[PDB]
RNA sequence: GCGGCCCGCCGUAA
RNA sequence: CGCGAAGAACCUUACCUGGUCUUGACAUCCACGGAAGUUUUCAGAGAUGAGAAUGUGCCUUCGGGAACCGUGAGACAGGUGCUGCAUGGCUGUCGUCAGCUCGUGUUGUGAAAUGUUGGGUUAAGUCCCGCAACGAGCGCAACCCUUAUCCUUUGUUGCCAGCGGUCCGGCCGGGAACUCAAAGGAGACUGCCAGUGAUAAACUGGAGGAAGGUGGGGAUGACGUCAAGUCAUCAUGGCCCUUACGACCAGGGCUACACACGUGCUACAAUGGCGCAUACAAAGAGAAGCGACCUCGCGAGAGCAAGCGGACCUCAUAAAGUGCGUCGUAGUCCGGAUUGGAGUCUGCAACUCGACUCCAUGAAGUCGGAAUCGCUAGUAAUCGUGGAUCAGAAUGCCACGGU
């Protein structure tokens, strides 16, 4: 345990944060548990799709949602239908009255998180670890980006030792706060237990 | 100790039966699980069995043991020496 | 070190005498970061030293410093094998800087009441020539001159 | 008309007002002397003037507040020789060697993880 | 920890939060000085007689996320390992890293 | 008329300082008297959580969180004024208070 | 130029 | 080895004794009866059993959900059970040490080498010069936080130089100067001078300046090593229990005691103990909570009760220091452990097993063998203050100032 967060370390100077209200002492408890739980569910029921990050924003008394995606036909459907279906099972899950907003993700090769479970995703169905890795780095080269690195941990088929890979080219600078890194991870469930994986993105140094 | 503005603590359904057994004859000694209650004047001269964790063992009240508690006797360690 | 320290920690003389020996031998006997005690303690045994000696408030303490003030000593520097303690000379600084602390020392291990008076009767026998502050000087130039045989290095 | 100057030490700050008077050292409605314990406080307090002008044609109007005896007395000494900075321009050739111009800057340290205090750590006799 | 643990937790809380009312007035006069000694006597034999685990000294607050009984803080409701990984992931609005 | 008193707290002080300009700017506007945006020292908290699940008690780690505050105090509201606030009153992550 | 100071059970990552 | 544990009387609690249950204390299912209820009697250590009135109410679309209970069967739930040598995630350590590699090109049959070596420098694989090598990457440094100096903006609950009276309290009228408050800028870059140096790179001094040579202190931990630690925070692959290794209740234990180690607190005194009077901080906390003023108490506390969601009120009197008097080297008007009696308070409940108050008693101890560790400046040593966990409860932990 060497690495501290990528992300962490960054919320007051590149970054923003993705839970964003005001509240006292009394209140703070019950806002943090109303959160979790509707990211949860969010997360539970929209899996089929592409979803990459979940902001939750405070009116007054009311909550806000906004949900960035790739594929954002699928989520908002062929009418509003399965947006207010959402949209009431939120505002029953948190008092307040609730409003839904969809985003756009534009280059879904950037943005980890998509990276990352599309490589946990191939890993379920089997297939070589080695080439899952080296597509999604040469798609993200392609794409245009300064840099990028992926890892890969856990028991990849044989009993010995749970080894450890990775690949990198480009620049990935961690020891600088103006870098924008994006970081995330994931983890799939085969049938020899767990694998991790992690990925970092350098879109460009920001001044 | 209590504050004297509250006065002993009885655990009721103890006094419930030495309230029954001090006067109807009944000197068969009694089973209980309190050791957090005092010891009254009225139990004067009656045999109870207190439980110490394992099995409960009778005492023989008498009058200057008044005001203290029941766990003060029954031991609940067991201890001989080292050898 | 292994590097080289340049400087060095200057200090306030003395309020009512204006002698950094004053001051460097105040903070000697300072215990505990309590100045004023050390302070009032230096200034008694400094009158009842000049009533009983009858010369200055200064001319005292430096006799009684130059008479208890090393000159040579041993060091254990080493070459093949052996250890070999030589003797060496020393610098000026260090000798007053020796000179206080045995004072101190010797000044702590009486049974006269009050460090006052310990410390005046102590300044005074130093004076004299005589007391356990001396013999520290003597057998320290004994011990060196008895070595006085690797001394060619 | 009267001048002005600001001396600071460890936590604490001074306020002075210079004015042509023959001795006054009011400090907080006090006299000096009263209000510091006998010390070489007010020797310290009375350094930066007995080199030049030796307390003849001042009036020292004092105000302080935080810190303790010697931070205080710091302080004073700092706002003093600043204030006559603005009466003669060329005392800074003096003042400036003698060097009661610059501020010092030390204060306490933090607590750190692990230590007892800034930098003493507990007792290590592992085998 | 285990459901059974939880389980009890939230009857504790149910039993507590349903006879708040009585054990006030209850204490009130077990406490006060004017009581005579019937009434606080009938007052100290009759507040035994509630359920046990209907004192609110009887809780244990836990984890929301897992239920840990060590490691608490009253201001999130969380136990440290959770908080810090929220607190680095940016769940918490306006924690950052204190250096000072 | 009176003293009236805003207060506005946030864990960030760009907003703050957006949303003050705003209501001293809307104020103005409706025609009044108004002083300055008083800096009211902030409050700083912190946290020391202990990162190993089970031992290694010496890796710790700090967190704090800031709160900041503004003070308006617009005296001698003329007239449309109440109203103007009551209708633009528009913030994400600020609270404010009002006092007569 | 030379004072003294011994040992470490059996197998065992791919 | 003051480690998980930021807090053990019940609970927590996993452990022991005994009393109890079997689609279950917690979910999804299926079929009937059923607002959910609220008060209350008995048997019990309690779990739990018996009971009696209270109750049957919505949209009715006419049967369902709301509403939860009570039943019967079956899929199932439930395991702080074993394996950290099957794993993910998260930490320690070498070590804030200066190293660790790659592409192309050359050399060797090959494992490999070269670059990264050499001269001079630096905290540094930090930089110049040379050289079959020419360029890159992760590291170093810089970008982040705080502290030290000035300038603008704003001026209350914060401030008081000038003005006026004022009970003489910034108390009031006033002021916007100063402290301060929190936003924005300036500032240090070997910048300049002299000398040394391969006419480099740098290194010695000097000036100026609040600060001079990465100003001080943090946060940031490269490739890897130790089959290091954790299946009991959590998640997981394998096994293995299912009238029990699952679940409920009351008492007991985790606090035992011939002994042996680690980490701390208080002392053995005159640089001190006791009595009286006085003087200068910083940083935090507050609604099932901070709690003032008065009145009872020797005391811990009790009654009445203002203010405060807080630059306004409460916590909350800083202590070492400084002046007087005494004690006179004495196991002592040093030291306070143990024990008796009498109380306060929190809590259903202070026996095992809490914290404080009063009176009495007053132990070992006179500087510690062989051995052994912490610290380079506002640092060691010493003196006080706050916070979290929390009904109650620190000599521990994390923070703040004085000398």
């Amino acid at each position: 345990g060497q690495k501290v967060h990528p992300n962490g370390i960054r919320l007051g100077i590149v970054k923003p944060w993705n839970s964003t209200w005001f509240a006292n002492t009394k209140e703070f408890a019950d806002n943090l548990d109303s959160d979790f739980k509707v990211r949860q569910y969010l997360t539970k029921e929209l899996a089929k799709a592409s979803v990459s990050r979940i902001v939750i924003e405070r009116p007054a008394k009311s909550i806000r949602v906004t949900i960035h995606t790739a594929r954002p036909g699928i989520v908002i459907g062929k009418k509003g239908e399965d947006v207010e279906k959402l949209r009431k099972v939120v505002a029953d899950i948190a008092g307040v009255p609730a409003q839904i907003n969809i985003a756009e993700v534009r280059k879904p090769e950037l943005d980890a998180k998509l990276v990352a479970d599309s490589i946990t995703s191939q890993l379920e169905r089997r297939v070589m670890f080695r080439r899952a890795m080296k597509r999604a780095v040469q798609n993200a080269m392609r794409l245009g980006a300064k840099g990028i690195k992926v890892e890969v941990s856990g028991r990849l088929g044989g009993a010995e030792i749970a080894r450890t890979e990775w690949y990198r080219e480009g620049r990935v600078p961690l020891h600088t706060l103006r870098a924008d890194i994006d970081y995330n991870t994931s983890e799939a469930h085969t049938t020899y237990g767990v694998i991790g994986v992690k990925v970092w993105i350098f879109k460009g140094e920001i001044l | 100790p209590r504050s004297l503005k509250k006065g002993p603590f009885i655990d009721l359904h103890l006094l419930k039966k030495v309230e029954k057994a001090v006067e109807s004859g009944d000197k068969k000694p009694l089973r209980t699980w309190s050791r957090r209650s005092t010891i009254f004047p009225n139990m004067i001269g009656l045999t109870i069995a207190v439980h110490n964790g394992r099995q409960h063992v009778p005492v023989f009240v008498t009058d200057e043991m008044v005001g203290h508690k029941l766990g003060e006797f029954a031991p609940t360690r067991t201890y001989r020496g080292h050898a | 070190p292994r590097r080289r320290v340049i400087g060095q920690r200057k200090i306030l003389p003395d309020p009512k005498f204006g002698s950094e020996l004053l001051a460097k031998f105040v903070n000697i006997l300072m215990v505990d970061g309590k100045k004023s005690t050390a302070e009032s303690i230096v200034y008694s045994a400094l009158e009842t030293l000049a009533q009983r000696s009858g010369k200055s408030e200064l001319e005292a303490f430096e006799v009684a410093l130059e008479n208890v003030r090393p000159t040579v000593e041993v060091k254990s520097r080493r070459v093949g094998g052996s250890t070999y303690q030589v003797p060496v000379e020393v610098r000026p600084v260090r000798r007053n800087a020796l000179a206080m602390r045995w004072i101190v020392e010797a000044a702590r291990k009486r049974g006269d009441k009050s460090m006052a008076l310990r410390l005046a009767n102590e300044l005074s026998d130093a004076a004299e020539n005589k007391g356990t502050a001396v013999k520290k000087r003597e057998d320290v130039h004994r011990m060196a001159e008895a070595n006085k045989a690797f001394a060619h290095y | 008309n009267q001048y002005y100057g600001t001396g600071r030490r460890k936590s604490s700050a001074a306020r002075v007002f210079i004015k042509p008077g023959n001795g006054k050292i009011v400090i907080n409605q006090r006299s000096l002397e009263q209000y510091f314990g006998r010390e070489t406080a007010r020797m310290v307090v009375r350094q930066p003037l007995e080199l030049v002008d030796m307390v003849e044609k001042l009036d020292l109007y004092i105000t302080v507040k935080g810190g303790g005896i010697s931070g205080q007395a710091g302080a004073i000494r700092h706002g003093i020789t600043r204030a006559l900075m603005e009466y003669d321009e060329s005392l800074r050739s003096e003042l400036r060697k003698a060097g009661f111009v610059t501020r010092d800057a030390r204060q306490v340290e933090r607590k750190k993880v692990g230590l007892r205090k800034a930098r003493r750590r507990p007792q290590f006799s592992k085998r | 920890a285990k459901q059974s643990m939880k389980a009890r937790e939230v009857k504790r809380v149910a039993l507590a939060d349903k006879y708040f009312a009585k054990r006030a007035e209850l204490k009130a006069i077990i406490s006060d000085v004017n009581a005579s000694d019937e009434d606080r006597w009938n007052a100290v034999l009759k507040l035994q007689t509630l359920p046990r685990d209907s004192s609110p000294s009887r809780q244990r607050n836990r984890c929301r996320q897992t239920g840990r009984p060590h490691g608490f803080l009253r201001k999130f409701g969380l136990s440290r390992i959770k908080v810090r990984e929220a607190a680095m992931r940016g769940e918490i609005p306006g924690l950052k890293k204190a250096s000072w | 008329n009176q003293r009236i008193r805003i207060r506005l707290k946030a864990f960030d002080h760009r907003l703050i300082d957006q949303a003050t300009a705003e209501i001293v700017e809307t104020a103005k506007r409706t025609g009044a008297q108004v002083r300055g945006p008083i800096p009211l020292p902030t409050r700083k908290e912190r946290f020391t959580v202990l990162i190993s699940p089970h031992v290694n008690k010496d890796a710790r780690d700090q967190y704090e969180i800031r709160t900041h505050l503004r003070l308006v105090d617009i005296v001698e509201p003329t007239e449309k004024t109440v109203d103007a606030l009551m209708r633009l009153d528009l913030a994400a992550g600020v609270d404010v208070q009002i006092s007569l």
